[PDB]
């Protein structure tokens, strides 16, 4: 099978310099052209630039001239991009993709970005790693009568993702809500989990979030209460 | 003056018979010594002429076959291996399957046109010759 | 920059069985080097069409792509729920190569207004010197929806965040977040917090609000 595995991901500082890698197998490397394609989350495809490892030939977007490089070692089938200084704004997922464009008789050349990496996320931020704060969003007290009510937890200022967010130890799980992380100009992350719950069930039900941020052993279970 | 100021970088493949012009997949492309291996993909395309026959009536004359590069001349928008008739394709294997921008038609003003050859050993239809 | 690609629509809102025409006009020709890519949610992309109308080796009949020069179209003839996904078009005329911006296919459903709620902040965060105002607007749809944070009947900006999930599998709604954030000096000046919800379910705006101090 034809395939292109990307390195692990990245978590860096600002002004440091980084080097991602893309190996490809499977087929003649030097046969067909690597492109590199950035994806800010959230948001559409961008093209970074591509290289012919059969003579190193490159060529890069404008908005990517001189910030990054891009370069290739076709004896060991691998393809490198490359930042002198990461920039807070180089968080992104990172594609590489055998750009087939050469004639080939052996095959039927699918002409374009035919076989895609996995991708490489890169974080970067100035904070070092760190455990989330749990903070109770407490329902309501004006909860309607014998109707729906929310509750959830603030899980503020943590640092690299992801956390994990279950409610009473993954008994409920119809009607909860944990959003996407958002990463804040401090450069650490927060989301909130919430859950629509019974109007009624408030005072008998019984309602804990429990929360794990791996990269600090952080586990906390936070009881929300009216 | 588009038209004249446009024509193929090379002399004509004359059809002296019956059979179209027509190559093994991996030959065809005319020798160009202005030109790198990615360059080496491109069409023929079929001219034809009538002239006042020495019994009065008009006649064909043999056709023509022109050498243009991929993405360049009459049939600049087709892309390589496209079906048209009096359009036949031809490629080097290996080939960068792009438009030859860097190489353009010939005008005449400037430059003669490179006498066809092709690649000792080039399988070619019976009425033609190289 | 050079040869820009237009998507149309932005989103496409379609049922499964329905037919999916997807749109991309490039600013000058590209003959026929024009490729479509799908992306599916957490995975990478993948080549559909390349060179305008062949299809990728593994791509179900359903779909083909037509075109030249500067109108293309990409055809679902009927939508399978996998084929919920963002499509994106790519040209390789000439350098740079660049993609469209992208036609989110999402499913249909009927109008569902948000319900909405507002959360001030615990008392442990405001011990920690930061407040943290959140408004949750929950199952709705369709997804384009606005809110506006109010302090005493003042507008704020530049100091909220949003976060919105993904569809939801089993009805097809959105969920979102508004997180204003103030410091703790700043909440103890004010006294009326309030989230203002636009939403095409809505007749009329709807606002949750509270008095800091209950």
């Amino acid at each position: 099978e034809v395939q292109l595995v990307q390195s692990g991901a990245e978590v860096k500082k600002p002004g440091e310099s980084l080097r991602i890698s893309c190996k490809g197998s499977g087929y003649s490397f030097s046969s067909y052209w690597i492109s590199w394609v950035r994806q800010m989350p959230g948001k559409g495809l961008e093209w970074m630039g591509r290289i012919d490892p059969s003579d190193s030939n490159t060529n890069y977007s404008p908005s990517f001239q001189g910030h990054v490089t891009i370069s290739a070692d076709k004896s060991i089938s691998t393809a490198y991009l490359q930042w002198s200084s990461l920039k807070a704004s180089d968080t992104a997922m990172y594609y590489c993709a055998r750009l087939s464009v050469r004639v080939w008789f052996g095959e039927l050349p699918h002409y374009g970005m035919d076989v895609w990496g996995q991708g490489t996320t890169v974080t970067v931020s100035s904070a070092s790693t760190k455990g989330p704060s749990v903070f109770p969003l407490a329902p309501s007290s004006k909860s309607t009568s014998g109707g729906t009510a929310a509750l959830g937890c603030l899980v503020k200022d943590y640092f690299p993702e992801p956390v994990t967010v279950s409610w009473n130890s993954g008994a409920l799980t119809s009607g909860v809500h944990t959003f996407p992380a958002v990463l804040q100009s401090s450069g650490l992350y927060s989301l909130s989990s919430v859950v629509t719950v019974p109007s009624s069930s408030l005072g008998t039900q019984t309602y804990i979030c429990n929360v794990n941020h791996k990269p600090s052993n952080t586990k906390v279970d936070k009881k929300v209460e009216p | 003056a588009n038209m004249n100021n446009t024509a193929s970088w090379f002399t004509a493949l004359t059809q002296h018979g019956k059979e179209d012009l027509k190559f093994p997949r991996g030959q065809g492309v005319p020798i160009n010594t202005n030109s790198s291996p990615d360059d080496q993909i491109g069409y023929y395309r079929r001219a034809t002429r009538r002239i006042r026959g020495g019994d009065g009536k008009m006649k064909d004359l043999s056709p023509r076959w022109y050498f243009y590069y991929l993405g360049t001349g009459p049939e600049a928008g087709l892309p390589y291996g496209a079906n048209k008739d009096g359009i036949i394709w031809v490629a080097t294997e290996g080939a960068l399957n792009t438009p030859k921008d860097h190489i353009g038609t010939r005008n005449p003003a400037n430059n003669a046109a490179i006498v066809l050859q092709l690649p000792q050993g080039t399988t070619l239809p019976k009425g033609f010759y190289a | 920059a050079e040869i820009v690609l237009t998507q149309s629509p932005a989103t496409l809102s379609l049922s499964p069985g329905e037919r999916a025409t997807l749109s991309c006009r490039a600013s000058q020709s590209v003959s026929s080097y024009l490729a479509w890519y799908q992306q599916k949610p957490g995975q990478a992309p993948r080549l559909l069409i390349y060179d305008a109308s062949n299809r990728a080796s593994g791509i179900p009949a359903r779909f083909s792509g037509s075109g030249s020069g500067t109108d293309f179209t990409l055809t679902i003839s009927s939508l399978e729920p996998e084929d919920f996904a963002v499509y994106y078009c790519q040209q390789r005329r000439n350098w740079p190569l660049t993609f469209g911006g992208g036609t989110k296919v999402e499913t249909k459903r009927t109008v569902a207004a948000p319900s909405v709620f507002i959360f001030p902040p615990s008392d442990e965060q405001l011990k920690s010197g930061t407040a943290s105002v959140v408004c949750l607007l929950n199952n709705f749809y369709p997804r384009e929806a606005k809110v506006q944070w109010k302090v005493d009947n003042a507008l704020q900006s530049g100091n909220s965040q949003e976060s919105v999930t993904e569809q939801d599998s089993k009805d097809s709604t959105y969920s979102l977040s508004s997180t204003l954030t103030l410091s703790k000096a700043d909440y103890e000046k004010h006294k009326v917090y309030a989230c203002e919800v636009t939403h095409q379910g809505l007749s009329s705006p709807v606002t949750k609000s509270f008095n800091r101090g209950e």
